[PDB]
Order: structure tokens, then C-alpha cells, then sequence
């Protein structure tokens, strides 16, 4: 049997999870109380008679977001001890999330994955959600992936992670937390997916046509990306792809595992009738920079490996024709040592529209996950701003007071420094 | 949970009727009848046309010579038969 | 009483055999429940080759379904004709290969292959006489490639006097379903040359062109593709399941088509492929069946027959046919283009006649070709392998299970040796 | 499949377009919401289940015309992102729509063109609709025609341009804008069908007997003319003439591609009953000296090539009788080096009639497109007016400030002057 | 066993060809479904010259459809007898020449000749003994003229010992349907003078004249043009499809009509044509065909035969006719008009009698004429070509895709060489 454990750290993790577990109930007919009126084993465990409990944990130091789950419409769905809370928040301090006020919660956390581990038969992977901008997402996220590595070895912990945008940022101390959390993220996470808020802001403005998007509208299409790639484990298709299929096919080097993300028909209600959505058209729109989840130009880099997950009425010939059209096109450039640059995944069930949401009912959607050499431009951006604040030694007395010494920042800087040479070395022709 | 496969546009499920000789079909209902990227059943719309509109006139009856078992002109090229003076009785 | 034990491996292997047992049972007349409903005595005369008689008239195939992902056994069971298989033959694991050849061959193969050989030796020892084993897999994946070649190497040690008929779906030049297709293929072909007695090379891009040019199919699904390969697999064993004028079983074609032990890869084509529109226009005669037999587009392999010379080709004619057009048309294809045939073999082409046609079709034939033009298919995958191997791309996963870098060099060394041998006799 | 992308630039371009798509939806029976209750494949694209969206973009720097389409009865017919708007108009300045303002829209418009080019299976041509009197039609029209030559090379494009009239004008700097836009029309448009508003005003005055014709009466008969030549793509006929046929039969020299236009049966409802519409007389009305849509005198000029598009119940023999009668007439003239002058095109479907329009139902129709030396007198008046204002630098400071220097006027004056010398040498015997 | 392969090119060829099998099939008694429904046993005796056997009793035309637009294939298939042709022979392109001869011959013709040569080669090998190829096309256009003339060049290199039967209509003297018709015709005639074995010259206004004067029809449609050609096209092959007292096949006409290898442009007419009111009053006998046979108002070419002397003549009489009346009427027209016949060939006329008439007609005949009066048609096209070429008008549409002015001077030279040798045989 196939099943994945979803772990959501921090306020960014919970709010995506509120949109995520909103979506997962729609493909399986689960009411908010938890009573179905058997493909749910990936996310739901059959408990007692006619009650399903999600295979998740909602852990956060700040109690102000976990109680909203408790007082919300999904009170009866989640187990109460499953949701983990804390007395005080990390206040965007990585040192607090990792050393001082993080150790007392992670002991309670690991007893809760363990009970979900024994309840489930054969585990496929862990789906971890966090944001590097905050101390809870960085600090507790760095701790939790380390403990899962030493307890569940060689299990594919597939991660989705939110990164700071260049133009728009919500906290001053984001570059310090991003560099520190990435150093733990290289050696621990097998597959990580890059997410950036401002690109989705452009997506909501351009494609979905929303002038003022909110964080709830962001996570609704993010949860579609999570559900589409995991839909292969839930529902049968022509060319199914598992969690173990992604890591052995999109990770060319053990430290080059930072894959981009993109979605196809991000199309509103009135736009859907006039749009002629065909397999060739949605593949071309997938590789456009407008549909990219991260504000980075893919034209500056070379696609090392890309994976396409198709849902709906996709004949396998038309996706086979769309592979040829992209590779023949000169604008999309691949690396010289990878002729077999694509992977196709076809599932037979169309995506399920959230009622009251902004997305429309669409027959066909493509989740485009690509491993490129343009991720290093994002990491060159974070490296530059990290050196600017560290030169005058700004916002460091918060961190070194709460457990850390000075040495951890330099070693995290050098470890992240070797990444942009590694992305340059893998991109250079030979 | 086996969700339904995408239905065929013309109700073809196993190509047994295509590979085997059962249920022969018209030259339409195919992908292409030209070279490529041409719908055989979907072509230019055909108006009734002058030959079908202006009565029954086709050259099969004139060539086949079925009259033994009209004329445009008689004599001069200008006039046509059965159009002349009104005949008056008494 | 010449029995064939069938094994299906991987996601592609389970799906190709799902349509295979649907076709061969429809030819023999077994309903999806299991009873017999044919209208001819000759259909039930030779059912021992693919089915085992059970209590109450039930017939169970000699099929072993193997994979590592339980999704595909849900696909074959929920699909039609999925209840006929033995429940004891559903041997597989739960971990999933993840399209890794090393995982499919080394780590989880140790626990899986012990149980599968118990099922296979049960099927082989049950019947009185073995003809061979008909396995089906792909070379681009890892669930049927690494696991299948582990099975094939292990089953040839146990039964060296029986032939091994393997069906392989090789990677495409134009497209690629998996990123590690050159890694999976070059290691699998390195194992197929010394274990499999002969191989029949299949690929989707030649099937896709056939489904659009000759068949003119609007929406070719994988169920559409599976029937084309499965129609061959019935036609290869037509002389076994049915009496014939000129019988040619699975060892008849082995000695005829294979000059040297290393050269046992074939390009295959099914002859009477017509569109639904052109059923009435095409007159089913042998001379027009021969020109469709020798058409380059009708070959179900992407290697172009015009580029290389044919060493030995065989034809499996089926139906009420007389044997000059069996022989003169195969003589005429020699004299019409003798440059495309190997000079040091007189009458390279070959034919045999079975008088029982398939269901509802008057004339049919199955073409097997062993040509040197398939070298560019192995040349391209070897070219794709050396590009990735120099940069060591996608190799830290493969070396994780325990494959050293020396085995990848030895696999590539056999590819250059095999592609040079085909070029040796082309000159 | 045969299929053409018709695009409309400027205020005059869009008002032609919705007048055109009024006729196109009635011709194929498409309801205004886009639901039909294969001839549409030339102009419409099948979408999902029973939806037909035109292969058309509507671009203008001024959003006042575009949002009328978004509000009116055809709001559901068009895909919304096909309709492209702008922040500020070019405002009758060639340089504003060519260098400063138009560069922010020409990248967006050509991206939309490529999406329609990807959706189409086999492209046949393009139909641009612009007016050279305004800056958006001239400047953004010239900028978009520059990119269409480099993106889709050697591909047919049809230029329906409304030139300034000698007497009637609604603009002052239109001799500047028409001259500068013409320099783009020589080098990039393969076939340019000339149009002029004043000649259409004369047509409605004396033939359609309406003494108060507005723009929607002018653009309805323009919609009939463009639909007549493209009707061979949609409906079969005795002698089909598609888009590619117009290049090789009406363009003798690569820099002579400005052609007149005529529509022969132009009658009212009460006039149609008494009159007899015959193929012999409809060709004489087609070549009638007041029937053209461009203010020219073809007696002053000489026909170099002619194309006739016969519609309706036209047998293939009275049309050849009609062509034979024209050549014997001594009033009309044809150039000496082209003996085979005419091109005959016969279709099988009568033109549709809009409800509430001035036209009545007619069994026959002729659309006449001719290349003549009489189109050279359009530029002679255009050069005479342009040389007057450029004599002492009138209305130049609006053009100097927004990018274009003083050198482009000398190039446009000289290149159009070479066009005049090109016209007089080809008419020489 | 003397088979004919038919190729139809462009708007002219397909519309003529669609009405051509209208007259062939009902003469042989073939329904639009394609089966047999005739009563006479003589119809079944020779069908293989134009049709191929199909399974189920269907008879399929031996025709090859070619074009550059998908418009005409939709026109032919939608009409009656439009489903008889194979879907495989409908090979064309999507571009469209647009009356550009070099587009059909060099740029947009290159990618299609290799495709249309395959169906020609497949059709020639199917039949045992070729009698000739039959192409119908135009000379004013660019699709049937440009790609048609390249097909004549390609089909003559492949099979140089078989007859070539080109049915080419020519640009008109009176009116012009295409503006560039002198450019395309002179380039097409230069490609026909060497490769085409015999050319039957037709014109549309010669067809306009006969249908308005002899037939006396008010509104003759576009199918009236095609039916007069189809009675002629079936009239040439009358001795092949049916027995007769005196047999004359396609090579038999060619040897007796062509004195020198470049004298292969013929003007052809049809004898038994009458109006509705004149049907009851005419006495249809052998002599009354002959006075209408040789009359220039019944001619189907632009050239008037009264201007130039007849080099060679032909007469393919159909019906139960007395040979002595075919004898004495043949000599009667020679002595009555002795100035119209060439002196250095005694007995210019050739005669033949077939005993099976067309359907419903009692007596019939077809006249094929090779005369030196045909130079006036070629001089008109050559004069119209020289007038345009001296100012290089409409030439950038031709020189833009790979042609220079060298072969335009050559095509003008071969044109004037052709009309000079017609004129010197007139002396
Ligand atoms: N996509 C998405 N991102 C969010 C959302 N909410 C917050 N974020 C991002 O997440 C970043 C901080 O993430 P967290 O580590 O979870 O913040 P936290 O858990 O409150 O950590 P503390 O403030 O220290 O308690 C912010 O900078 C936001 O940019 C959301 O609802 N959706
Ligand atoms: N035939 C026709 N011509 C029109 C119509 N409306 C305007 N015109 C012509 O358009 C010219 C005005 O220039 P335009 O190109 O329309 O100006 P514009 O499109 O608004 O461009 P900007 O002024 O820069 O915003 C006038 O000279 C008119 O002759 C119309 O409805 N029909
Ligand atoms: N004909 C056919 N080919 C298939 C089918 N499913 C997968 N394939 C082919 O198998 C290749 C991928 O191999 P894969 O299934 O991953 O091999 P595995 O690792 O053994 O499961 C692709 O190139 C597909 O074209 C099927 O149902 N029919
Ligand atoms: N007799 C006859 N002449 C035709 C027919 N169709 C076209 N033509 C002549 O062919 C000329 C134009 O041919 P065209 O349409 O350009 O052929 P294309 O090259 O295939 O496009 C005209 O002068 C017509 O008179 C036909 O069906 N019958
Ligand atoms: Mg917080
Ligand atoms: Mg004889």
C-alpha cells in the first residue's frame, strides 16, 4: 500500500495545509466532520467505522494559527493531539527555532510521526511544508528534517519550500534565515521544490486576473500543485510516477536537487469557456516564464531535467508530440549532456475544483517540475544580500544570544557559496 | 480507484473492429484522407449550386438519348421558342 | 503439447500482456469468466500451449505477473479479462522500483526473485514438455528492465535447453518517457545478449507512426498500442496453437533467423493493417500483403530498413493460402532490390504457412526481420550513454544500490562491440 | 486546413471589424454568444463544446473603442485577452505609435499573434485593417508590420488601408501620417487593398439612396467586400480563388501592390424589385467609374491586372461573356504588355444580408480588385500636400520630440517620389 | 491485360476526372457503392483496364488524385461517384501554388513528387502490363501544370517504353481566367514536347461554342464542360474496353498520328451531338456523323482546322456499323476537301470500328486530328509570353524561388522552334 505523511511547519505551512486539506477532501468526498457518505489511503486512514483522520501534523510554536484549525470548520476532521502547539513563537529567529525554544517541541513531534509510521503499512515519502523566511519555518524545519533522516533513513522526504522574492519581502531578517536553513536543506532533503510569492502574485495578476490577491488565494493553487503530482499514487493512469520516481529522474547530482515548479491552466471561470485548452497548447504555456512559480528567468539557464504530470483526458500521443515541439524550439535550451530531457506522467482524473475558489473546472492540467541552472540566479541573489548585512554585522545579536555562536554563519555562507559554482560547473559545456 | 479512461470521440474502445475485418466503414470517420492534418469528414460546405438549383438539368439525359424512347434558341441566336405573339382564336 | 510459460514484468510488461491474454483467449474462444465458447474443435485442440485445464472447465493461463508497484496489478485486475489469471501467480513486492535499474536488479531483487522462481518452477514442472518462455518488458524503465534481466539470467541457468522469447520496448529517438533511458537500456542490452536466445525489438514511435499513417487512428491510447504488439505475439505462435501446412514453431524461427549468437535482435511487423475507411478498397491478396510486409513504415521498430542490409527475414503467413505467392513474392522481393540483402546468404527471406487465420480476418501474416539497420538504434543509445557517463549525470542514484563504475564501462563496451559486429557484416 | 488571421489596428480598424464579424456570424449561422444552433474554420476556431471564437485580435492604444466590444452584444463572442487596449492613444502622431508608445504594445500583440499561429494548423495569410490617417493605424500598424515580416516570412498579408481623401478629411496632420505609413507599406505588405471614405460616401448617396450615411453604413459594405474575396476559403465554387492567388495575379512588380476595390450590386430594398440583376450588366456596374471605393479615375490610368469575384448563381459562361464584353469596350483601357488581364473567380453562395442594413437580398454579386496606374494619382495629391507642410516645417515639433528625427521625412519623401517614378515607367508603352 | 493508370492534377484535373469516371463506371455498370449491377455480359469482360478488384465484389478506379489545395478533394468526394476512389490515392499538399508554375515545379512541388511517385510505382507494379498513363490537367494554372509537368518528367525516366496520354486544356484566346497564363503554359509546353508521347489539346471556349450552338442550352453549367471531355476520354479507349471488328489501341493511334517525334499535339472532337428539338428529326446513320465529324463548329480546340492542312487523322467509330460505310465516307471527305490534306502522306485518315456503343446511343465516333493549324494556338501563347517577358512583368513571383531568365529564353526558343516546324510542314 502507498501512503505519504504530510508535515506542515510554521504559519506558512499551516495556511497552505488549510488549503491543502481543503482540497484533499474534495477528491475523496470527505465531509468536514470526517464521514464518507478506497483511494484515500495516501492521506486518510480508515479509523473505526466510517471516520477518516488525515495523515498529517500541524506543528507550530505560535498558538495563534493552530487554534484556528481547532476552532474552524475542520475541528472534527483532525485528531486533537495530532495538532501540535507551543507557548511562544520564534519571532523570525532561526536560533530560537533551532536551539532554545525548539527542542522541547520536537521531542513531542517525533513521537507523533512514529505513531503515524506504525499505523501505515508501506511509506512512500514525507511531504514537508515550510518557509525559510521565518524562524519557525527555518529553525523547526531544519531540526525536523534532521531527525527524520536519522530515524527514517533513505526515505524520500519530498519538500515544498517558500523563498524570499527580490522585489517584495515581508521581513528584514529573511536573508539570514534563508542561508542558514538552506545549509541544512542540502544534506537532508532528497527532493525540494522552489516556491516564491511574487511570481504567484504575477500569476494571479496576469493569468487568474485578480488585482488584490490574498495569502488564501495563493495557497489554493499551490495545493493544486501538491495534489497533481501526488495524484498518480491516488488514481491510476497511463504513465504513473511515484515519489521514488521523481528523485531518481530529476536529481542529476546529490546537491543539485532544487527543482522549479509550474502549473498549467491557471485559468479563471469566464476565461475557461473561450480558451481552447489542448495538450499542445498547455505544454507550451507550461514552459513560459509567466507560469513559473518562482521569479527567475529560465531563459538564462539550461533545463537539466524536466518532469510533466498530466491529468485528465490526455491521449499519450499528444503528450508525445508536445515533447518534440518543445525540444525543437530554440528558446527552450537544454544542457548538452542530457538529450533525454523530459519525463511524462499521465493520470486519468481531472483536477477537482474547490467550490468558492478562483480556479475553474478544467479537463486538463500539467504540473511542470523542472531542474534548471537558473535556480543559481536566485541563490546568487540571496548570497549578495546576505553579504551586505553581514558586512556591517546587522541583526546578529538576536541570533548569537539565543544559543548560536558566530561560526555557524560563516560555514553556512561557504556551504551556500559552493552551490553557485556547482550550478555554474554543471551548466558549463564540456 | 480506477477512474474512467478518456472516452473516444467516436466510441472506439479496443480497435478490434479496426484490426479485424468486422464492421466495415465509410471512407470518412478517419484521422486524415489527404496527406496529414486534414479532417476527411469536415470540409468546405456545399451550396446547392446552379446546376441543381436551375431545375433538373444534367448532361446524362442529353448524352444518353432517352428522348426517343429544352432548346435555348431556334433559328436566330436571339429568340427562344414558345415565346412570341399571343395566339387569337376567331 | 509444446508449452510456453509467460512472464510479465514491470508497468509496461503487465499492460502489454493484459492485452495479450485478451487477444489469444479471444482467438481460442475463452470468455472473461473462464469457460469455453468457441465454435470450432480446432480451437480447443491446442490449448495446452497457453492454458492449464482446471476443475469445472475453467482455464488458467501460464502467466506470472510481476512488478514492484501494486498500482499496475490494480490496473490489470480491474480491467477486462483480468480475472482469468491464477491468484497465486500474482507475485510482486511493495517498495516500487522508481525507474532505477540498480534497485530493480540488486537491492530489492534479492527478496523478490526467490519467490518468483518458486512460481515459475511450479508452472514449468506442471506441464509435460517445455518449448520456451515468452517474457515481455521494456528497456527504458527499471521495474521490468532490471528485474526482468535478473529473472532471465536466473531462468536460463535453470533451463538452458529451452528458448527465451523476449519482447522489449526500447527508448525512442524523438522523445523520452524517462530521463535515465540510456542508463536503463545499455545495462539491459548488456544482459540480454548472453541470456535471451532471441529478442524482438519494439518501440512506441514506430507504433505511433503506424497508428496514424496506416491505421489512421484518431486517439491512439496505450490500449491501442498494446494490441499491435499483442497481435504479433499471437501470430508468432500460430503454428503452435493451430495446425498448419508448413509448421514453424518457436525453435524453427530461432535457427533460421539467427546466424550468430550475438545477433538475435529483430525488427517486427504485422502485415494486414488497414484503416476503417479503407477496408472495402483493399483486396486481401498475397502480393499486396508482401508489399505491406516489406514497407519501411509498417515495421514496428524505428530503425529504417533502407539504411542497412537484411541478414535473414522470416514471414508467418496465416490463412487459406497457396504456396507460390508464399514463395514467388518472397523470391520477387529478392530480385527487385538485391542490394538491400546480404550477399553471402542465398534467399535471405523466409516464409511458412498456417492454414488457420485469426478471428474474422481472411488473410494475415507476421513478419520477423533480422537486419543490420538496427545498429543505429544501438548506436544512438550508446551515443546518448557516453554523453551522460562522461559527466556522470544521474549516477549517484545508481551507485547507491551498489553498482560500481566498472559495470557501466563494461555495459558500454558491449554496446560498441555489438554495434561494430552489425557494421562488420554490412560492408 | 485553410485559415486566416484577420487583425484590426486603430479606431477605423476595430469599427470595420465588428461590422465584419456582424456579417461573419450571420454567414455561418453563429449566434452572438458563440453557440452554433467547417466553413467557420477559416475565421473561427472550435472551442470545447459548441463555442466558436474568432481568429482575431483587436488592438488600439485608445480603450474607448475596445470596451464597446467588451460591453455590446458580442461580448461573449471574443476571447477577452485577444482584445488589446492601451493607456494613451498615439493621438494622430506617427512617431508616438512607432517609437515611444507602440513599443509597449507591439511585444504584447505579437505574443498573442503567435498563440493564434500555434493554434492554427496551416496558416494561409493575414488581414490587417488600419487607417493611415491616424497615429495608431499608421505608427503601430507600421511597427507591427515590421515584426510580421521577420516572424512569419514569405507569408501572405492583406492590407485594407483607408487613405486620406482629396476633399473630405477628419484630420489635419494626415498627409504626414499617410506618407510615413506608406513607406512601411512598400516594403512589407505583399498585397494592399486601397480604400477611401469619400468614394464610399458617393456610393451610398447615389446607389443605396441614403442621404445620411454614417460610419456603420460605410463599414457594412466594406464587410461585404472582404467577405467576398475570402469566401472561396469557406465555400466551394466553380473557380476558387484563395488568398495566395491574389499575389501572383495582381502584383506584376514587387513595389506595385496598391489595388482599387469595387462591389457591383449596391441597391436598396425597393430598388431591387424593379431592377434586373444579370451577370452581363453586373460587370458593367462593377467597372462603372463611380463604383470604386477609392477616389480615382481609371480612365486617367490603365488597368495592369484585374480580379473578379463572382458570387451567387453565376453560370461559368455568362461570366466569360461578361469578360469578353469589357475588352471590346473602348472606354476602358488595359496596358499593352499584359494581354491576359482578367482573373475570374466564381462562388456558389449568395451574400448574406444584415437585419436593419440598407442592402437587400441579391442573387448575384461581383467584387472587383484591380491594379491600375490610376492609383498613382492618389500619391501625387498626397505628395503635393506633404510637400506643402514640410516646406517650412509645419507640425514637425510634435514629431521631433517623440523619437523620430528630421531624417525620416526626407527618406519618406524620396521613397514615395521613387514610387511615383515607378508608376509612370510601368504605364509607358 | 493492357492497363491504364490515371492521374488527375489540380482544379482542372480533378473536376474533369470526377466526371470522367461518371462516364466510365455507368458504361461498365458500376453503382456509387462500387459493386456491379449491369445486365450485359460484355461489360464484365474487360474491366481491369480501368478498375482493380476489391474484396466483396467492389470495383475501385485505377486513379491517382493530386493537388496542392484540400478544396478539390472535398469537391470530388462530395459529388456523386465520389467514394469509389481509394483513400490512399488522395495525396496532395496544403500550400497551394496560386498559379505559380515554379511553386508547383520547384519549391512546393519537391516535397510532393516523392510522395506521388510512390503511388504511381505501387499502381504500375500491381498491373501485369502497362498500356499507358492518362493524365488530365490544365496549362493556364500552376498546380496541375507545374507539378503535372514534373510528373511527366519523372514518369518518363522510370518507364520510358510506355505510352503517355496527356489531356491538357490550354489558355484561351478570348478571355483570361488566370492573369499569368502565358507564363505557365509556355513553361509547361516546353516540358511536354520531349516527354509526353501524345497530347490531346482542348480549350474551354471551343467547349463553350459547341454547348451553346449545337446543344442549344440556356444555362449550361460547369459540368457541361466536363461531360464533353469525358465522352472524348472514354472514346479513345473504346477498342480496349470492348471488342470490335477493327481494333485500335493507344499505341496504335500514336504510331499512325505522329510522323515526327515533336508532332504530338492533337485536336479532338466528338461526333453525335444534337439539341433536344433536333433529336426526333435527325436520321442517325453513318454519313451524318461524318459531316458533323469534320465540321469546325463541332471541333473542341481553339484552332480552326480550315486554316492549316491535316497531317494525320483518326476515327474511332463505335456501334454495329457497316465497314464499307466507314470506308466510303472516309475517302469522301478526302476528295471533297483535297486542299486540307498533306500531299506527302497518302491516305491520311485512320479508321476503326468498335461494336459496343456508349450507353443509350446507337451510333458514335471520335475524331483525333493532328493538323498544322494548331500552330495558331501556340503562336498566340508565344506572342502573349514574349510581350510580358520583355518588360519582365510578373517575373519576381517566378524568379524569387530559384529560376533565372535563362530557361524563359529557352522555353521561348523551344516554343518558336515548335511553331516554325509546324509552318514548314504546311508548305
Ligand atoms: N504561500 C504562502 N506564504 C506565506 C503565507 N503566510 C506566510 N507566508 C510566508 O511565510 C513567511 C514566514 O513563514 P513562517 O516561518 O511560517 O512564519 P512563522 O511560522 O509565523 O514564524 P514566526 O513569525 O517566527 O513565528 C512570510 O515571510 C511569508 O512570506 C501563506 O499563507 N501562503
Ligand atoms: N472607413 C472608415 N474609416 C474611418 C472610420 N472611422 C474613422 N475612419 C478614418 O480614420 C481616420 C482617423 O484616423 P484613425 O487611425 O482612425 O485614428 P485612431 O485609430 O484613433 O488612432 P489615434 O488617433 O492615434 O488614437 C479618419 O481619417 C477616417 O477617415 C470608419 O468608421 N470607417
Ligand atoms: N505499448 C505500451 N507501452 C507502455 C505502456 N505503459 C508504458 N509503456 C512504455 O514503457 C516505457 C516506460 O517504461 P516503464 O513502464 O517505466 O518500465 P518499468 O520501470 O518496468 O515500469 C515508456 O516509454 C512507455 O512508452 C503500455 O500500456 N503500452
Ligand atoms: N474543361 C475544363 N476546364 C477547366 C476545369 N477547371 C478549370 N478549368 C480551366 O483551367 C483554368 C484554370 O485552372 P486552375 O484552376 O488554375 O488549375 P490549378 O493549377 O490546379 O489551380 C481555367 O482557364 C479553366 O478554364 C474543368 O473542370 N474543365
Ligand atoms: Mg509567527
Ligand atoms: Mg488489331
Amino acid at each position: 500500500m502507498r501512503e505519504v505523511i504530510s508535515i506542515h511547519i510554521g504559519q506558512a505551512g499551516i495556511q497552505v495545509g488549510n488549503a491543502c486539506w481543503e482540497l484533499y477532501c474534495l477528491e475523496h468526498g470527505i465531509q468536514p466532520d470526517g464521514q464518507m457518505p478506497d483511494a484515500f489511503n495516501t492521506f486518510f486512514s480508515e479509523t473505526g467505522a466510517g471516520k477518516h483522520v488525515p495523515r498529517c501534523i500541524f506543528l507550530d510554536l505560535e498558538p495563534t494559527v493552530v487554534d484556528e484549525v481547532r476552532t474552524g470548520t475542520y475541528r472534527q476532521l483532525f485528531h486533537p493531539e495530532q495538532l501540535i502547539s507551543g507557548k511562544e513563537d520564534a519571532a523570525n529567529n532561526f536560533a530560537r527555532g533551532h536551539y532554545t525554544i525548539g527542542k522541547e517541541i520536537v521531542d513531542l513531534a517525533l513521537d507523533r510521526i512514529r505513531k503515524l509510521a506504525d499505523n501505515c503499512t508501506g511509506l512512500q515519502g514525507f511531504l514537508v511544508f515550510n518557509a525559510v523566511g521565518g524562524g519557525t519555518g527555518s529553525g523547526l524545519g531544519s531540526l525536523l528534517l534532521e531527525r527524520l533522516s536519522v530515524d527514517y533513513g533513505k526515505k524520500s522526504k519530498l519538500g515544498f519550500t517558500v523563498y524570499p522574492s527580490p522585489q517584495v519581502s515581508t521581513a528584514v531578517v529573511e536573508p539570514y534565515n534563508s542561508v542558514l536553513s538552506t545549509h541544512s536543506l542540502l544534506e537532508h532533503t532528497d527532493v525540494a521544490v522552489m516556491l516564491d510569492n511574487e511570481a504567484i502574485y504575477d500569476i494571479c495578476r496576469r493569468s487568474l486576473d485578480i488585482e488584490r490577491p490574498t495569502y488564501t488565494n495563493l495557497n489554493r493553487l499551490i495545493a493544486q500543485v501538491i495534489s497533481s503530482l501526488t495524484a498518480s499514487l491516488r488514481f491510476d493512469g497511463a504513465l504513473n510516477v511515484d515519489i521514488t520516481e521523481f528523485q531518481t529522474n530529476l536529481v542529476p547530482y546529490p546537491r543539485i536537487h532544487f527543482m522549479l515548479s509550474s502549473y498549467a491552466p491557471i485559468i479563471s471561470a469566464e476565461k475557461a469557456y473561450h480558451e481552447q485548452l489542448s495538450v499542445a497548447e498547455i505544454t507550451n504555456a507550461a514552459f513560459e516564464p509567466a507560469s513559473m512559480m518562482v521569479k527567475c528567468d529560465p531563459r538564462h539557464g539550461k533545463y537539466m531535467a524536466c518532469c510533466l504530470m498530466y491529468r485528465g483526458d490526455v491521449v499519450p500521443k499528444d503528450v508525445n508530440a508536445s515533447v518534440a515541439t518543445i525540444k525543437t524550439k530554440r528558446t527552450i535550451q537544454f544542457v548538452d549532456w542530457c538529450p533525454t530531457g523530459f519525463k511524462c506522467g499521465i493520470n486519468y482524473q481531472p483536477p477537482t475544483v474547490v467550490p468558492g475558489g478562483d480556479l475553474a473546472k478544467v479537463q486538463r492540467a500539467v504540473c511542470m517540475i523542472s531542474n534548471s541552472t537558473a535556480i543559481g540566479e536566485i541563490f546568487s541573489r540571496l548570497d549578495h544580500k546576505f553579504d551586505l548585512m553581514y558586512a556591517k554585522r546587522a541583526f546578529v545579536h538576536w541570533y548569537v544570544g539565543e544559543g548560536m555562536e558566530e561560526g555557524e554563519f560563516s560555514e553556512a555562507r561557504e556551504d551556500l557559496a559552493a552551490l553557485e559554482k556547482d550550478f555554474e560547473e554543471v551548466g558549463a559545456e564540456s | 480507484r480506477a477512474v474512467a479512461p478518456p472516452p473516444d470521440p467516436k466510441g472506439r474502445r479496443d480497435l478490434f473492429d479496426v484490426l479485424h475485418a468486422r464492421s466495415p466503414g465509410m471512407p470518412a470517420d478517419d484521422s486524415w484522407l489527404g496527406h496529414q492534418k486534414i479532417d476527411p469528414a469536415r470540409g468546405k460546405a456545399h451550396p446547392p449550386g446552379p446546376e441543381q438549383s436551375r431545375g433538373r438539368r444534367d448532361l446524362t439525359e442529353l448524352f444518353t438519348m432517352n428522348i426517343l424512347h429544352g432548346d435555348a434558341w431556334c433559328g436566330n441566336i436571339l429568340i427562344d421558342p414558345a415565346r412570341g405573339k399571343k395566339p387569337v382564336e376567331d | 503439447m509444446r508449452e510456453i510459460v509467460h512472464i510479465q514484468g514491470g508497468q509496461c510488461g503487465n499492460q502489454i500482456g493484459a492485452k495479450f491474454w485478451e487477444v489469444v483467449s479471444d482467438e481460442h474462444g475463452i470468455d472473461p469468466t473462464g469457460t469455453y465458447h468457441g465454435d470450432s474443435d480446432l480451437q480447443l485442440e491446442r490449448i495446452n500451449v497457453y492454458f492449464n485445464e482446471a476443475t469445472g472447465g475453467r482455464y488458467v493461463p501460464r502467466a506470472i505477473l510481476m512488478d514492484l508497484e501494486p498500482g499496475t496489478m490494480d490496473s490489470v485486475r480491474s480491467g477486462p479479462y483480468g480475472q482469468i489469471f491464477r491468484p497465486d501467480n500474482f507475485v510482486f513486492g511493495q517498495t516500487g522500483a522508481g525507474n532505477n535499474w540498480a534497485k530493480g536488479h540488486y537491492t530489492e531483487g534479492a527478496e523478490l526473485i526467490d519467490s518468483v522462481l518458486d512460481v515459475v518452477r511450479k508452472e514449468a514442472e506442471s506441464c509435460d514438455c517445455l518449448q520456451g518462455f515468452q517474457v515481455c518488458h521494456s528497456l527504458g524503465g527499471g521495474t521490468g528492465s532490471g528485474m526482468g534481466t535478473l529473472l532471465i539470467s536466473k531462468i536460463r541457468e535453470e533451463y538452458p535447453d529451452r528458448m527465451m522469447l523476449t519482447f522489449s520496448v526500447v527508448p525512442s529517438p524523438k522523445v523520452s518517457d524517462t530521463v535515465v533511458e540510456p542508463y536503463n537500456a545499455t545495462l539491459s542490452v548488456h544482459q540480454l545478449v548472453e541470456n535471451a536466445d532471441e529478442c524482438m525489438v519494439l518501440d512506441n514511435e514506430a507504433l505511433y507512426d503506424i497508428c496514424f499513417r496506416t491505421l489512421k487512428l484518431t486517439t491512439p491510447t496505450f490500449g491501442d498500442l498494446n494490441h499491435l504488439i499483442s497481435a504479433v505475439m499471437s501470430g508468432i505462435t500460430c503454428c503452435l496453437r493451430f495446425p498448419g501446412q508448413l509448421n514453424a514453431d518457436l525453435r524453427k524461427l530461432a535457427v533460421n533467423l539467427i546466424p550468430f549468437p550475438r545477433l538475435h535482435f529483430f525488427m517486427v511487423g504485422f502485415t494486414p493493417l488497414t484503416s476503417r475507411g479503407s477496408q472495402q478498397y483493399r483486396a486481401l491478396t498475397v502480393p499486396e500483403l508482401t508489399q505491406q510486409m516489406w514497407d519501411a513504415k509498417n515495421m514496428m521498430c524505428a530503425a529504417d530498413p533502407r539504411h542497412g542490409r537484411y541478414l535473414t527475414a522470416s514471414a508467418l503467413f496465416r490463412g487459406r493460402m497457396s504456396t507460390k505467392e508464399v514463395d514467388e513474392q518472397m523470391l520477387n522481393v529478392q530480385n527487385k532490390n538485391s542490394s538491400y540483402f546480404v550477399e553471402w546468404i542465398p534467399n535471405n527471406v523466409k516464409s511458412s504457412v498456417c492454414d488457420i487465420p485469426p478471428k474474422g480476418l481472411k488473410m494475415s501474416a507476421t513478419f520477423i526481420g533480422n537486419s543490420t539497420a538496427i545498429q543505429e538504434m544501438f548506436k544512438r543509445v550508446s551515443e546518448q550513454f557516453t554523453a551522460m557517463f562522461r559527466r556522470k549525470a544521474f549516477l549517484h542514484w545508481y551507485t547507491g544500490e551498489g553498482m560500481d563504475e566498472m559495470e557501466f564501462t563494461e555495459a558500454e563496451s558491449n554496446m560498441n562491440d555489438l554495434v561494430s559486429e552489425y557494421q562488420q557484416y554490412q560492408d
